[PDB]
């Protein structure tokens, strides 16, 4: 009998994981504060990593990597890419980005902005989307919070029919041994309204996430296209596969990101162990070049895929440490 | 803190007391005449806790024998280790207490108590650094109960900075002398709650049931009951008596076992359970000891541990065994039952080891639990008290000695308070 | 030359003291009777080892040490032990009734009655000093005497020797070898009362030492003896610079200067390598690079915590054995590129290094194999605050229900001293967080 | 990279390596608190002995 505790209420992913652990009957749930657990499903906010791995005769495992926030905050990520030799300013798969503070790299941003306006090539940026530098910096100050200014991707790949925008979400599980597992099922979060080169204030055609899409649901159930249909499209429309044109690049990016922070976050020789589920968000441009947009440290899943993934989380992350009585592509670390 | 002073009062008190000294003298290499004839240094290093050294060179128990009747004490004197006791430490009257707490506490006992305190004083004066006192008595009779609790109150007055520890035998209808036992026990519990630091609840109900259900003795005697008591008593005092990795005394026991001063009534347990005569040859494994020591059927207080929570536990393992395997098994049983241990006292289960096993065993485990389930014992006595008291039945035996019914009402209320004070910590 | 007085308080303080003085005698070639054949100035001297040992006309080398316990049986082991002749009876001080694992009893009740005598026996040692620089104080956090009495002593030392430095070697409580359920109470009370009076404190978590003994020495169930032989090696590494010729950490003031920029944040993390079993038949000897790399493994630390997720304020490497600067610098260079090492912005990213060519001495028949080189790293990292976090949580759990509090109140302590001590700890945890994130 | 303070002796050496640059209560008050606690102990004990007198 193994013991576990639940400290995140709002987590759909781990609500289903606990439900699955209980269903084996070989896992008993304890109350939030009982420290005699084998497994912690932690809070997102100020999780007490300092209190783990100090219980004699209990192997302890947590579902977050301490330090993985470096990858999972927009300002942190830019800094990480720019300052790490492994990734660099030369980095070809992350959009040109700048950290902007209001009471910092404001001067470096303006100089690159003007050099874009030498013969005036595409000079549209995101923070929320604008075409000139002045309305961007004025918006950031109106908030009193740190944000990122990023070269907006003016030439996206557009699904037909419908001239539609999209982002790809990939689910990645890093286990206690730092194996990087990419869940074979991804998802495209589609726009339902035709993409508009001229009008950057209209936001249902430029921004793709599941919530801000409330013309919704027109082409696929809930603005979600899956890999089978997207691959079919790519074969029929572009004479390629999802594997060749997109996934090679996705696998490369994921692997580069996670190998870069590995010395800083690995639990290989530590008194407690960690695993974590990440959501990487990708943009595809019209030449089928992939760009990383966001890494999410506490992602939700797509409704259809909950059962399979959550079961996978139990198989490779939990039972591997705590055995009982593949849906993942392992990215070779 | 070196010397313990031992007091045994009344029939039960003196019978379990004599057996305790038989057992621990055997464990320490001491024979009936007071002579050391053992072959381990561990036997002598802390012998001053319980024994005085006469120039002899003899070892004399720091033990005072008290009764209001001569019978039981004459029996001690002509019993196996009878000659070992300092004859000046036999303090006895002639009239008896008639199973009456009022006689022991107010009338007959009052007459004898000063001469007991004289003997207590002489022993206390001869102490390098007195830890405090241990009393054996029952709560159901008159002398151990009424006079025993009178002694405790007078000992506390004269030595308010010493520890008071009791082994208190609780009455049961299953092994009963008189109908007035619940009266005598309730009056006594009221006293124990205020004036002891720690009390082992030795429940005659539990002792009976163990002898009957587990030891397969169809008709248990007091002798069979006392076999269990002396094994438990040897076990719980191991860490006071022998040098080890944890060196304990009565105060350190109290500090670490009692989180709230009134909640000081311990449920002791023992494994393996055996009888006198027919004894097992099959050796016990560390997982078997650990499982048995925590089983309800091995507890000396008839309460269900699952109907409450452990505030604190001390566990003592005796014999040559793997201390690594002990630690693992103790941790295993906590980690697999952690809802029964309060989560607001970290590390509330403590284990200690001693190499010397008790007589006739290769290994043994002794259990000391402060559980909120002990409330079941007190509730049982309360129900029996109220069944009689609501009709004032048998009260004339007490009013005849000058007591008033108010005193019964007060002792009942205090024992009910104790019960709901346990219930309070069982929820949080 | 400037003298140091060692003070050993309670069971842990005394047994660790015993191990340290045994080792010190082996390193300096001082025999159990106190004779030192290699010391050619009979009955006097101002050599580096005289910082820790005085000398008698007969040529006896006597520790500048006092041992105090509120109970006799542990100090009685010293009185009749193999090193019995080394100490003057006046240096071994015992009461009769211990503190019963209760801070309030060690500090107020039993403490009040022996404090003046201890201070008188310390004064006797100090009168023999030409330029006393101060004190090394060994004790547990968890014990009633180690916590209660120590904090009393420290306050009084600040009064009677206001110019002097005070250093601690402190045993942080671990359930695996703990003796009391109230150790978290005693730890928070002693840390609050001692904080202003201590210049530098080296915490040793019994959990870390216990596991090092299990993992690297293959000891199945470590005893205090196992633990203390290891602890004494680490203490010796730390104090070596006071006892031998050199130019780093030569006096107590330099400990604070090099390790403690911010006075409240005075707990450096010690990391030691290598720890190798004496029973290990075939052992490949570890290089400067390997031993130095091992200084950044949590598994080799005195307190288990994660320095990758904090910031450094200072870092000394202390080598013993066959080590030259060039190999140290080459090792550091490659470690810098592989490990997460982050200093606070207002401090130089760097390392003070000390090398003593003598390899570590080992206790004959002990558990530790002789090695050709060893290192102790002392880093002031904000990561050590994880240990305070752990302890404060355990305190909060019991204190929320006031469990055991009556035992302290009954010794004359007020309830308010608990919340006062605990608020100070809350401020300490905040300090570490302000400096470190 | 930069090696400063190189000091050598027969017994060993010390130096510094810089990788990167930057960017009490009185004796009276003590005796007071010790006596205050002793007075709380005396009082709680007097309260006990009075209860026992009753
Ligand atoms: N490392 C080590 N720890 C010890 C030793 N002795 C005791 N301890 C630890 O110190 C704590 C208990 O404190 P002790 O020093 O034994 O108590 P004390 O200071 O003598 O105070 P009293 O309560 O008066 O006995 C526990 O956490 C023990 O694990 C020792 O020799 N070595
Ligand atoms: N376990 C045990 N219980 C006893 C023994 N003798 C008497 N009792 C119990 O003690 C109670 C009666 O008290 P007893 O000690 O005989 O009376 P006293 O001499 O007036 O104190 C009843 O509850 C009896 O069951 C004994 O030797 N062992
Ligand atoms: C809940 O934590 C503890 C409980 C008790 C003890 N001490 C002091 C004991 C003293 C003793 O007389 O018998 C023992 C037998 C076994 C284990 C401990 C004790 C210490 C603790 O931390
Ligand atoms: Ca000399
Ligand atoms: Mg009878
Ligand atoms: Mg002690």
């Amino acid at each position: 009998m193994y013991t576990f505790v639940v400290r995140d209420e709002n987590s759909s992913v781990y609500a289903e994981v606990s439900r699955l652990l209980l269903a084996t009957g070989q896992w008993k749930r304890l109350r939030k504060d009982n420290p005699r657990f084998n497994l912690m499903l932690g809070e997102r906010n100020r999780l007490p990593f300092g209190r783990l791995g100090h219980e004699p005769g209990l192997v302890q495992l947590v579902n977050y990597y301490r330090g993985a926030d470096k990858l999972c905050r927009k300002a942190s990520l830019v800094k990480l890419i720019k300052t790490s030799p492994e990734l660099s300013e030369s980095c070809t798969w992350f959009p040109e980005s700048y950290v902007i503070y209001p009471t910092d790299e404001r001067e470096v941003f303006l100089a690159a902005y003007n050099r874009r306006r030498e013969g005036r090539e595409g000079n549209v940026w995101i923070a929320l989307i604008s075409s000139e530098a002045s309305e961007l910096l004025d918006f950031i100050d109106e908030q009193g919070q740190v944000h990122v200014i990023q070269k907006y991707l003016e030439k996206p790949l557009l699904l037909e029919p419908g001239h539609r925008k999209f982002d790809i979400r990939s689910w990645v599980l890093v286990d206690h041994l730092y194996n990087i597992y990419l869940y074979r099922e991804g998802v495209l979060r589609t726009s339902s309204e035709p993409y508009n080169s001229a009008n950057f204030q209209d936001k249902t055609c430029h921004l793709t996430n599941h919530c801000i899409q409330k013309n919704y649901g027109r082409y696929e159930e809930g603005n979600e296209m899956f890999f089978e249909e997207f691959n079919q499209y790519l074969m029929d429309a572009l004479n390629t596969t999802l594997e060749n044109s997109i996934l090679l690049q996705i696998k490369h990016i994921i692997r580069s990101c996670l190998m870069c922070i590995e010395p800083a976050i690995s639990t290989k020789h530590l008194h407690y162990q960690s695993f974590q589920l990440f959501g990487f968000d990708f943009m595809v441009d019209e030449e089928l070049k992939v760009w990383l947009i966001e890494v999410n440290g506490a992602p939700a899943c797509a409704q259809k895929l909950y059962a399979e993934l959550c079961q996978g989380i139990v198989d490779v992350a939990i039972s591997s440490v705590f055995p009982l009585a593949s849906i993942f592509i392992k990215l070779h670390h | 803190m070196r010397e313990i002073v031992h007091i045994q009062a009344g029939q039960c008190g003196n019978q379990i007391g004599a057996k305790f000294w038989e057992v621990i003298s055997d464990e320490h290499g001491i024979d009936p005449t007071g002579s050391y004839h053992g072959d381990s240094d561990l036997q002598l290093e802390r012998i001053n806790v319980y024994y005085n050294e006469a120039t002899g060179n003899k070892y004399v128990p720091r033990a005072i024998l008290v009764d209001l009747e001569p019978g039981t004490m004459d029996s001690v004197r002509s019993g196996p280790f009878g000659q070992i006791f300092r004859p000046d430490n036999f303090v006895f009257g002639q009239s008896g207490a008639g199973n009456n707490w009022a006689k022991g506490h107010y009338t007959e006992g009052a007459e004898l108590v000063d001469s007991v305190l004289d003997v207590v004083r002489k022993e206390s004066e001869s102490c390098d650094c007195l830890q405090g006192f241990q009393l054996t008595h029952s709560l159901g009779g008159g002398t151990g109960s009424g006079m025993g609790t009178l002694l405790i109150s007078k000992i506390r007055e004269e030595y308010p900075d010493r520890i008071m520890n009791t082994f208190s035998v609780m009455p049961s209808p299953k092994v009963s002398d008189t109908v007035v036992e619940p009266y005598n026990a309730t009056l006594s519990v009221h006293q124990l709650v205020e004036n002891t630091d720690e009390t082992y609840c030795i429940d005659n109900e539990a002792l009976y049931d163990i002898c009957f259900r587990t030891l397969k003795l169809t008709t248990p005697t007091y002798g069979d009951l006392n076999h269990l008591v002396s094994a438990t008593m040897s076990g719980v005092t191991t860490c006071l008596r022998f040098p080890g990795q944890l060196n304990a005394d009565l105060r350190k026991l109290a500090v670490n076992m009692v989180p709230f001063p009134r909640l000081h009534f311990f449920m002791p347990g023992f494994a393996p359970l055996t009888s006198r005569g027919s004894q097992q040859y099959r050796a016990l494994t560390v997982p078997e000891l650990t499982q048995q020591m925590f089983d309800s059927k091995n507890m000396m207080a008839a309460c269900d541990p699952r109907h409450g929570r452990y505030l604190t536990v001390a566990a003592i393992f005796r014999g040559r065994m793997s201390m690594k395997e002990v630690d693992e098994q103790m941790l295993n049983v906590q980690n697999k039952n952690s809802s029964y241990f309060v989560e607001w006292i970290p590390n509330n289960v403590k284990t200690a080891v001693c190499d010397i096993p008790p007589r006739g065993l290769k290994m043994s485990a002794t259990f000391i639990g402060n559980s909120t389930a002990i409330q079941e014992l007190f509730k049982r006595i309360s129900e029996q008290f109220t069944a009689m008291f609501r009709r004032k039945a048998f009260l004339h035996w007490y009013t005849g000695e000058g007591m008033d019914e108010m005193e019964f009402t007060e002792a009942e209320s205090n024992m009910n308070d104790l019960v709901s004070e346990y219930q309070q910590y069982q929820d949080a | 030359m400037r003298e140091c007085i060692s003070i050993h308080v309670g069971q842990a303080g005394v047994q660790i003291g015993n191990a340290c003085w045994e080792l010190y005698c082996l390193e300096h070639g001082i025999q159990p009777d106190g004779q030192m054949p290699s010391d050619k100035t009979i009955g006097g001297g101002d050599d580096s080892f005289n910082t820790f040992f005085s000398e008698t006309g007969a040529g006896k080398h006597v520790p500048r040490a006092v041992f105090v316990d509120l109970e006799p049986t542990v100090i009685d082991e010293v009185r009749t032990g193999t090193y019995r002749q080394l100490f003057h009876p006046e240096q071994l001080i015992t009461g009769k009734e211990d503190a019963a694992n209760n801070y309030a009893r060690g500090h107020y009740t039993i403490g009040k009655e022996i404090i003046d005598l201890v201070l008188d026996r310390i004064r006797k040692l100090a009168d023999q000093c030409t330029g006393l620089q101060g004190f090394l104080v060994f004790h547990s956090f968890g014990g009633g005497t180690g916590s209660g009495f120590t904090s009393l002593l420290m306050e009084r030392l600040s009064v009677d020797y206001g110019k002097k430095s005070k250093l601690e070697f402190s045993i942080y409580p671990a359930p695996q070898v703990s003796t009391a359920v109230v150790e978290p109470y005693n730890s928070i009370l002693t840390t609050h009362t001692t904080l202003e009076h201590s210049d530098c404190a080296f915490m040793v978590d019994n959990e870390a030492i216990y596991d090092i003994c299990r993992r690297n020495l293959d000891i199945e169930r470590p005893t205090y003896t196992n633990l203390n032989r290891l602890i004494s090696q680490i203490v010796s590494s730390i104090t070596a610079s006071l006892r031998f010729d050199g130019a780093l950490n030569v006096d107590l003031t330099e400990f604070q200067t090099n390790l403690v920029p911010y006075p409240r944040i005075h707990f450096p993390l010690a990391t030691y390598a290598p720890v190798i079993s004496a029973e290990k038949a075939y052992h490949e000897q570890l290089s400067v690079a390997e031993i130095t790399n091992a200084c950044f493994e949590p598994a080799n630390q005195m307190v288990k915590c994660d320095p990758r997720h904090g910031k450094y304020m200072a870092c000394c490497l202390l080598y013993r054995g066959d080590v030259v600067p060039k190999d140290v610098n080459a090792a550091i260079a490659t470690i810098k590129t592989k490990r997460s090492i982050q200093f606070v912005d207002w401090c130089p990213t760097g390392f003070k290094v000390g090398i003593n060519y003598q390899p570590p001495t080992v206790v004959p028949g002990g558990d530790l194999a002789k090695v050709q080189r060893a290192v102790c790293m002392l880093s002031n990292t904000t990561a050590i605050a994880e240990a305070w976090a752990r302890l404060d949580h355990k305190f909060d759990l019991m204190y929320a229900k006031r469990a055991f509090v009556h035992w302290y109140v009954g010794e004359g302590m007020e309830e308010g001293e608990f919340s006062e001590a605990r608020e100070d700890m809350a401020a300490l945890e905040k300090d570490y967080e302000e400096v470190g994130v | 990279m930069e090696v400063i303070e190189l000091n050598k002796c027969t017994s060993g050496q010390s130096f510094e390596v810089i990788l990167k640059p930057p960017s009490d209560p009185s004796l009276e008050e003590i005796q007071k608190k010790l006596e205050a606690a002793e007075e709380r102990r005396k009082y709680q004990e007097a309260e006990l002995l009075k209860h026992l007198a009753e």
